[PDB]
RNA sequence: GUCUACGGCCAUACCACCCUGAACGCGCCCGAUCUCGUCUGAUCUCGGAAGCUAAGCAGGGUCGGGCCUGGUUAGUACUUGGAUGGGAGACCGCCUGGGAAUACCGGGUGCUGUAGGCUU
RNA sequence: CCUCCCGUGGAGCAGAAGGGCAAAAGCUCGCUUGAUCUUGAUUUUCAGUACGAAUACAGACCGUGAAAGCGGGGCCUCACGA
RNA sequence: GUUUUAUCCGGUAAAGCGAAUGAUUAGAGGUCUUGGGGCCGAAACGAUCUCAACCUAUUCUCAAACUUUAAAUGGGUAAGA
RNA sequence: GUCUCCGUAGUGUAGGGUAUCACGUUCGCCUAACACGCGAAAGGUCCUCGGUUCGAAACCGGGCGGAAACACCA
C-alpha cells in the first residue's frame, strides 16, 4: 500500500538543518575527487539535481569516474539476501570525502616513516595497534584523607 | 557646531492624481501633470477590482510623478503658496517627512484651459540628508544610522526655519 | 506599543544571517559560483579571473583563482600607481580603466615570462582583437572577467578594462557588444568612438566645450587637471606614452616600511573584571543617590 | 477468502543460510560508464605507449 | 449513550489530538478549569496541595467535571467561596473512538462487522502519567484538612490510585515555601496576580533601577 | 595597530542604542558634455575633487536580546540484553551495559588566506 | 492610488502534500525555441525484466549572456501504455 | 548474522512550547480604538470608573500526519603487498 | 446505515461580471363602494463556513436540515 515514489520518506531526510538553509557554500564545489578515493553520499535538498536515491544516503562508496559537475560512486547495496555494487552518478553537493580513509592513509604512512626511522636506529617498534589492555597495577593514595562514606538518601515524594 | 552634512533637504516632491477611472479623464490629468512639471508622468493601475469604486484589476487609475531638485523647490514653494503656508500637526509623518492637498490645480501657476479639468493633486514631499543614498545604492548598500535619521520634530522645524510656516495643533 | 513586535526573541532566535560578503553587499554568489568553480574532471587546473573593481577614487585591476582557504591572487595592478608614468590626473576613467588592464595584462605576462610572444596589440584602436595561441610555444593565458556587482551596460570601465588587457595580450572572451563604439540601434560597432574613449578624447572633448562657456564651471570641473598643466591637445600623447611606459616597465616593485613605533589607536576590549566592577559602581552611586534623595 | 497480505518473517533466515555474500572485489574493475571522452583518450595513450619504448629501456638501464 | 470507562482506560493508542485532520470532534465536558478566588495575590493562599495520580491512564472529561463539581462545592461549603483557589491541571486533548454497532435484531441491515471499522470521534480524555498533577487546590495555611478532605472526596470519581501531597511549593508558584519569603524580601521575586516573576540577576541596570525604587 | 580588493568558514560575525576614529583607504559629496538608463542623473552609467567623517565603515561600550560554549537539570527521562521478579491489571522494581533535553547559573562576542597600502 | 519605515520570507513558485528557494527557483522586462537531432551507460520499481520517470556524460545543431556559464521542457517527488 | 579502533548516516524514545507551526488555562501591567459604556461626564466622556479588543512580561496543559535540542539499539565504509 | 438530489423576495419557481416570472404587499386611478381592470413602487447573507478566482448564488470541500432510492440469501 506504499507508493513507490523515488522521495516518499524524505521529508527530514533531504531538508535543510536549522538555520541552514540558503546558498551552498563554495568550498563544496572546490572540492577535488579523483578516482578510486572513498566518499560518503549525503545528498542536500537545497540542489534538486543529480541527487541520490535515498537507500544511498548514509552509505559510503568509492569514485570511479569523474565528469564537470558529478562524480560516479560504487557503493554497496543490499538487496534481500544479497549485496550488489551499484553504480551511481552523483553531483559533488551530495558527496564528501571519507575522513576514516583519510586517517587510514595518514596511520600508513606515519607507519612507513616508523619502520625506517626503527630500521635506521636498530631497535624495534610496535605497529599494529592493540585493543585497550587491561588496567595494569598501581596504588592509590589518601593523602591522609579518609574516603567519604556514602548512604542511599530517604525517599520523598518531590513533584 | 552643527556639521554641514546633517543639513536637511527635499529629497523627492511626488506628486500625484488619482483619477477614479481610466481614459480621457486620466488623459487631462496626466496632461495636468506635465505641464505643471515640464516632465513626463507615469500611470498607476488598480492592484485589485473592486465593485463600490468601479474600477478593474490592471486598469489604469491614477497618475504620478517624482520631482527633485530645483524644480521639486519651486513647486513645493507654490503649493505652500496655496496653502497658505499652514499645515495640520498631524501632516507630518514619524519617518521625517510629510504632505498636503490642493483641491485645484489652476491656483498655483497653470492657468485653465478648456480642454483640462479642474483637477486636484497629492503633494508628499520626502526630506533628507547627504548620504541617505546609501539605502539606495545596489553594491554596499546599508542603513543610515539612529543620528543621521529625521524626526517629526526636525521636520516641524525644518518647515518653521525655511518657509516661514505655521503648524496648527490639529 | 499594539502591533505584534516582528523582531523580539524568537525572530533573532530563528534568524539566518547570509554570507559575510553578502550581508556587506560586496559579494555576488550566485555569480561567483558560476564564475570561479572548475569542472571536476579538470582537477587541480586553476581557473583564473579578472577582477575589475572601479573605486570612487581608484581602479582595482585583480587575477585570482579561487582555493578552499581563500582566493589566490597572482597579478594585481592599481589606477593609484598610474602616476609613476605618464598619467597622473584623471584616474578611474575610461582611459585609466584601459591604462590598468594592460599595465596587469603586461606586468603578468612579465612574471610568467611571456613578453617576446604575445606582444598584444601595441598600436592601439578600438577594433576588436583576440590573441592566439602560438604553436610550439606556451599557450595565452586565459581568463574570464569578473565585473562583480557592477552593471555591465555598454561604456563600462569594467569593459574598459578588459580591453586593455586583451590588447596586453591576455586571452578573454569577450565580444563588442559592450564597448563604447557600439550602436544599439544598428547593432554596429564603430570601433573609432571606442578608441576615442580609450585616449580619452571625450573628457578633453568636455574640457574644450567648458571654457567656451563657462571658464568658472571648467575650474570647478577640471581643478587638479589646471595643477601640473594636463590639456586636452596632449591628453591623447599623454595616454599613448603611458601606454609605452607601461608595455616598457611593467614590474612593480614594493615601497619598504619598517621604521614604525608599535603605537594602538583603538580602545582593547575591556576585561570581565572590569565590566563587573562598573556594575557595582553604577548601583553603589544610584543607592547613594537614593539614600541623598 | 481473506488470507495474509505480506510479511518478511523467516526471510533473514533465508538469506542468511547461504550467507549474504559482499561483491567480489576483484582488480581492474570494468571501464564501463566511464566518460567516452577520457576512455577515448586513454585508448590513444595505450595505442602510442609503443612509441618511445627505446628511451622507457634506457631510462630502465 | 457513552461507554463505560473501561473501555477507555488505557492509554492504548497514540494521542488523538483534535486537529485539522480529526474533525468533528464534540466539546469536552470541562470548559472550566480555575474556580474560587482566582485573583487572589501569591502571599493570600500559602498553602498548595496536589492530587496526583499513580497510574498511567486516560480520565475523561466528564470525571474531571465531576470531580471538579465535588471538590469546589465542598470547598465553599468548608472554607467559603473566597477562601480557596482550585486549578485543574489535566485538559483533554485526546480524542476516543467509536465503531458504533447497530443495536437492532440484525446483521444483514448493512452491519458490515468489521470492515471500515476506523471510528467516529466519541469523546475527548486526558492522559495522565504517573507522579502528574491532576488538581491543585490553594488556599490559606489553616485549610489543610479541608484541602486533603476535598481532595478525597474527589478521587472517588476517577477510576485509578491517586494520592493527595502537600506541597512544598509556596501556593501555585514553582518556588519553596520556605525561600520564598526573603526571596521576595531581596526582590528576586515579584508578585504579579496569583503568580510571581523571577527577576534574575542580568539584563539591562535599569529594570533593576526601575526596582529598588 | 589597522584598512582596501578578492575570499574560506558563514551570528563568538546578527540586532538595538551610545562613544571614539591619527594616516592612507573606503565612502559620503559635486556635475550631466560624452557612454548609458530613467516619471525623476534618486538608482544605474559617465566626468570629477570644493567640502565632510554627519552617515556607511572600523574599534569599543550595554549587570542588553540573540548566538556559541560549559555547569546544573541528572546518572534523572529514555533505552540493548535477562529472569518461573512483583502486581488482577495498569504498570513498576532489580541485574547487564548505554545515556538525554528545558527552566536555572556561568564564560565568550569572529578566526583566517592571497595581493596591495597607511601607521617614526 | 502616492511616500517613508519595519519586515528570514510569516508571500509566490499551475495543482495534493512534503521538501527547496531572497541582488532566488519568486515579480517585471529583453531575446529566444535545449519541449530540437543522435549512440550508449546509469538510478528508481525490480526478478536487478519491461514500461514510465529521472540522473551523469559524449557527438551535432542552436538559444541566451560581456563572459564564466546555463539550457536538450516545467525547482524536486505523480501526471501514463506491449 | 561478532567485537574493537576510526569515520560518517538518521529524527524514533525522551524532551520543548517564558523557541517556530497548530491546540490551550488563568490572572497581572499598559495605553489607542465604530468595544460595551458611564453612576453627577452632552457642555473640550468638564471628568475618569468598569468591561472589551490590542500589546507586553508571565502562567496551566498538549501533538501520528509539530519542532530548537536529542539518545539506546541500528545502517555504511576503512583497518595495506 | 449506503448512494443520490435539493436549500433563491411572504408563497411557488427561473437563473462566474449590479438576480427573473406569477401571485402576494404598498400607493394613486376607475366605481356610490368592493372586486376586476389601469398606472407606479417596494420586497430577497441566493441555507452556514472555508477555499479557487480580480470577481462566487453559481465552481470545489465541511456542516445544518429536507427529499428520494436500497436495506437481499439463508
Ligand atoms: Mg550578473
Ligand atoms: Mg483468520
Ligand atoms: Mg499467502
Ligand atoms: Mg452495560
Ligand atoms: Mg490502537
Ligand atoms: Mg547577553
Ligand atoms: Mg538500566
Ligand atoms: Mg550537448
Ligand atoms: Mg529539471
Ligand atoms: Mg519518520
Ligand atoms: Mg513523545
Ligand atoms: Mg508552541
Amino acid at each position: 500500500t506504499n507508493t513507490k515514489g523515488k522521495r516518499r520518506g524524505t521529508r527530514y531526510m533531504f531538508s535543510r538543518p536549522f538555520r541552514k538553509h540558503g546558498v551552498v557554500p563554495l568550498a563544496t564545489y572546490m572540492r577535488i575527487y579523483k578516482k578510486g578515493d572513498i566518499v560518503d553520499i549525503k545528498g542536500m535538498g537545497t540542489v534538486q539535481k543529480g541527487m541520490p536515491h535515498k537507500c544511498y544516503h548514509g552509505k559510503t562508496g568509492r569514485v570511479y569516474n569523474v565528469t564537470q559537475h558529478a562524480v560516479g560512486i560504487v557503493v554497496n547495496k543490499q538487496v534481500k539476501g544479497k549485496i550488489l555494487a551499484k553504480r551511481i552518478n552523483v553531483r559533488i553537493e551530495h558527496i564528501k570525502h571519507s575522513k576514516s580513509r583519510d586517517s587510514f592513509l595518514k596511520r600508513v604512512k606515519e607507519n612507513d616513516q616508523k619502520k625506517k626511522e626503527a630500521k635506521e636506529k636498530g631497535t624495534w617498534v610496535q605497529l599494529k595497534r592493540q585493543p585497550a589492555p587491561p588496567r595494569e597495577a598501581h596504588f592509590v593514595r589518601t593523602n591522609g584523607k579518609e574516603p567519604e562514606l556514602l548512604e542511599p538518601i530517604p525517599y520523598e515524594f518531590m513533584a | 557646531k552643527e556639521n554641514p552634512m546633517r543639513e536637511l533637504r527635499i529629497r523627492k516632491l511626488c506628486l500625484n492624481i488619482c483619477v477614479g477611472e481610466s481614459g480621457d479623464r486620466l488623459t487631462r490629468a496626466a496632461k495636468v501633470l506635465e505641464q505643471l512639471t515640464g516632465q513626463t508622468p507615469v500611470f498607476s493601475k488598480a492592484r485589485y477590482t473592486v465593485r463600490s469604486f468601479g474600477i478593474r484589476r490592471n486598469e489604469k487609475i491614477a497618475v504620478h510623478c517624482t520631482v527633485r531638485g530645483a524644480k521639486a523647490e519651486e513647486i513645493l514653494e507654490k503649493g505652500l503658496k496655496v496653502r497658505e503656508y499652514e499645515l495640520r500637526k498631524n501632516n507630518f509623518s514619524d519617518t521625517g517627512n510629510f504632505g498636503f492637498g490642493i483641491q485645484e490645480h489652476i491656483d498655483l501657476g497653470i492657468k485653465y484651459d478648456p480642454s483640462i479639468g479642474i483637477y486636484g493633486l497629492d503633494f508628499y514631499v520626502v526630506l533628507g540628508r547627504p548620504g541617505f543614498s546609501i539605502a539606495d545604492k545596489k553594491r554596499r548598500t546599508g542603513c543610515i544610522g539612529a543620528k543621521h535619521r529625521i524626526s517629526k520634530e526636525e521636520a516641524m522645524r525644518w518647515f518653521q526655519q525655511k518657509y516661514d510656516g505655521i503648524i496648527l495643533p490639529g | 506599543g499594539f502591533v505584534k513586535v516582528v523582531k523580539n526573541k524568537a525572530y533573532f532566535k530563528r534568524y539566518q544571517v547570509k554570507f559575510r560578503r553578502r550581508r556587506e553587499g560586496k559579494t555576488d554568489y550566485y555569480a561567483r559560483k558560476r564564475l570561479v568553480i572548475q569542472d571536476k574532471n579538470k582537477y587541480n587546473t586553476p581557473k583564473y579571473r579578472m577582477i575589475v573593481r572601479v573605486t570612487n577614487r581608484d581602479i582595482i585591476c585583480q587575477i585570482a583563482y579561487a582555493r578552499i582557504e581563500g582566493d589566490m591572487i597572482v597579478c594585481a595592478a592599481y589606477a593609484h600607481e598610474l602616476p609613476k608614468y605618464g598619467v597622473k590626473v584623471g584616474l578611474t576613467n575610461y582611459a585609466a580603466a584601459y591604462c590598468t588592464g594592460l599595465l596587469l595584462a603586461r606586468r603578468l605576462l612579465n612574471r610568467f615570462g611571456m613578453d617576446k610572444i604575445y606582444e598584444g596589440q601595441v598600436e592601439v584602436t578600438g577594433d576588436e582583437y583576440n590573441v592566439e595561441s602560438i604553436d610550439g610555444q606556451p599557450g595565452a593565458f586565459t581568463c574570464y572577467l569578473d565585473a562583480g556587482l557592477a552593471r555591465t551596460t555598454t561604456g563600462n570601465k569594467v569593459f574598459g578594462a578588459l580591453k586593455g588587457a586583451v590588447d596586453g595580450g591576455l586571452s578573454i572572451p569577450h565580444s563588442t557588444k559592450r564597448f563604447p563604439g557600439y550602436d544599439s540601434e544598428s547593432k554596429e560597432f564603430n570601433a573609432e568612438v571606442h578608441r576615442k574613449h580609450i585616449m580619452g578624447q571625450n573628457v578633453a572633448d568636455y574640457m574644450r566645450y567648458l571654457m567656451e562657456e563657462d571658464e568658472d564651471a571648467y575650474k570647478k570641473q577640471f581643478s587638479q587637471y589646471i595643477k601640473n598643466s594636463v590639456t586636452p591637445d596632449m591628453m591623447e600623447e599623454m595616454y599613448k606614452k603611458a601606454h609605452a611606459a607601461i608595455r616598457e616597465n611593467p614590474v612593480y616593485e614594493k615601497k619598504p616600511k619598517k621604521e614604525v613605533k608599535k603605537k594602538r589607536w583603538n580602545r582593547p576590549k575591556m576585561s570581565l573584571a572590569q565590566k563587573k566592577d562598573r556594575v557595582a559602581q553604577k548601583k553603589a552611586s544610584f543607592l547613594r543617590a537614593q539614600e541623598r534623595a | 477468502a481473506k488470507s495474509k497480505n505480506h510479511t518478511t518473517h523467516n526471510q533473514s533466515r533465508k538469506w542468511h543460510r547461504n550467507g549474504i555474500k559482499k561483491p567480489r572485489s576483484q582488480r581492474y574493475e570494468s571501464l564501463k560508464g566511464v566518460d567516452p571522452k577520457f576512455l577515448r583518450n586513454m585508448r590513444f595513450a595505450k595505442k602510442h605507449n609503443k612509441k618511445g619504448l627505446k628511451k622507457m629501456q634506457a631510462n630502465n638501464a | 449513550g457513552r461507554r463505560p470507562a473501561r473501555c477507555y482506560r488505557y492509554c492504548k493508542n497514540k494521542p488523538y489530538p483534535k486537529s485539522r485532520f480529526c474533525r468533528g470532534v464534540p466539546d469536552a465536558k470541562i470548559r472550566i478549569f480555575d474556580l474560587g478566588r482566582k485573583k487572589a495575590k501569591v502571599d493570600e493562599f500559602p498553602l498548595g496541595g496536589h492530587m496526583v495520580s499513580d497510574e498511567y491512564e486516560q480520565l475523561s472529561s466528564e470525571a474531571l467535571e465531576a470531580a471538579r463539581i465535588c471538590a469546589n462545592k465542598y470547598m465553599v461549603k468548608s472554607c467559603g467561596r473566597d477562601g480557596f483557589h482550585m486549578r485543574v491541571r489535566l485538559h483533554p486533548f485526546h480524542v476516543i473512538r467509536i465503531n458504533k454497532m447497530l443495536s437492532c435484531a440484525g446483521a444483514d441491515r448493512l452491519q458490515t462487522g468489521m470492515r471500515g471499522a476506523f471510528g467516529k470521534p466519541q469523546g475527548t480524555v486526558a492522559r495522565v502519567h504517573i507522579g502528574q498533577v491532576i488538581m491543585s487546590i490553594r488556599t490559606k495555611l489553616q485549610n489543610e484538612e479541608h484541602v486533603i478532605e476535598a481532595l478525597r472526596r474527589a478521587k472517588f470519581k476517577f477510576p485509578g490510585r491517586q494520592k493527595i501531597h502537600i506541597s512544598k511549593k509556596w501556593g501555585f508558584t514553582k518556588f519553596n515555601a520556605d525561600e520564598f519569603e526573603d526571596m521576595v524580601a531581596k526582590k528576586c521575586l515579584i508578585p504579579d496576580g496569583c503568580g510571581v516573576k523571577y527577576v534574575p540577576s542580568h539584563g539591562p541596570l535599569d529594570k533593576w533601577r526601575v526596582l529598588h525604587s
